[PDB]
Parts: structure tokens; C-alpha cells; sequence
């Protein structure tokens, strides 16, 4: 826990629940993303959302924790949203490992 | 205010988590 | 990114556009690029293309 000041790290840790929750409102309200569960769908009615508190919660630690996870983003909201996300998480393990050198 | 700020987001991920469950518990198939 | 110049800042983006878009044509013009909705029935249209 050296390397970064103890600072960023209560940044950083309440950053993911925070844009964990973020995600959760946007994603359940969605124009695009609502599909149809069935392999193989004869134009049935039964779609809905497949984002919850735990699956968007559990990406927001994956995509940080750099071990890839489900729930790949449908919409435009919901992918600006992990895409944004993923850079923040690249940069900090990269700014992890190049000061602990 | 580091910790002040992030006492702010934690109440948005609170209130937001009383709100998450009445969505979780509204919406099904149809 | 101040180990990198801007110069770098720049390129990437437009790389990933480029290689994006052409991405898109190169799927279109592609003859194995036509997955078929409802795969258990074989008698369907192939329109999805994942891209």
C-alpha cells in the first residue's frame, strides 16, 4: 500500500462504488438495451434490463481489478460509461507499477 | 475535504441503494 | 501523459477510428460475416452480423 499516498486509495476506493452507482440508475433506464432472453426469439415480448446493484457492482471492482467481466455495455450511455471507467483503471495500475519501481 | 466529498458520494450510493432495491424488487418479464 | 508527446495523443485516437470504420466495411464485404438469428431453425435470414 506504499507506492500511492493513502489518499487516492479513499479516493479511488469510494470512485468505484460511485460510478457503480451511477451506472445502476443510467442502465435501468435505457432506450436501447431492453432484449429478448430466448437463443432464439420469435419476436416474443419479453425483454427487460440485465443490470442490477451486484452485476453493475461487481464490474465496477472486475474492470478496476483488470480481470475482464460480463454485462458488456449495450447502449451509449451504459459503454461511455465503462469506456471512461476502464481508462481511470488503466492508468492507476500503470501509475502502480511505474512507481513502485 | 477529501473525506467530506466522499461523505458525499456516499450519500448519493446511499440513497440511490434505498432506491436500488424497490427497483429491483418492481420490474419482471413480460 | 507527460511521458508521451502530444503528437502520440493525437495519432492513437485517429487509429482507433480509422481501424474502427475500416473494421466496419471489411465486416460488410465479408461472406462468413453473417451469423443466423434463431440458429437451432435453419430456415432463416442472416442479417446479424454482430458489427
Amino acid at each position: 500500500l506504499n507506492p500511492l499516498s493513502p489518499d487516492i486509495w479513499m479516493y479511488v476506493l469510494l470512485a468505484c462504488l460511485g460510478v457503480s452507482c451511477v451506472l445502476f440508475v443510467i442502465a435501468r433506464f435505457s432506450p436501447y438495451e431492453w432484449y429478448n432472453p430466448h437463443p432464439c426469439n420469435p419476436d416474443s415480448d419479453v425483454v427487460e434490463n440485465n443490470f442490477t446493484l451486484l452485476n453493475s457492482f461487481w464490474f465496477g471492482v472486475g474492470a478496476l481489478m483488470q480481470q475482464g467481466s460480463e454485462l458488456m455495455p449495450k447502449a451509449l450511455s451504459t459503454r461511455i460509461v465503462g469506456g471512461i471507467w476502464w481508462f481511470f483503471t488503466l492508468i492507476i495500475i500503470s501509475s502502480y507499477t511505474a512507481n513502485l519501481a | 475535504h477529501g473525506t467530506i466529498i466522499g461523505v458525499t458520494s456516499g450519500i448519493v450510493l446511499v440513497l440511490l441503494i434505498i432506491s436500488i432495491l424497490v427497483q429491483v424488487k418492481q420490474p419482471r418479464k413480460k
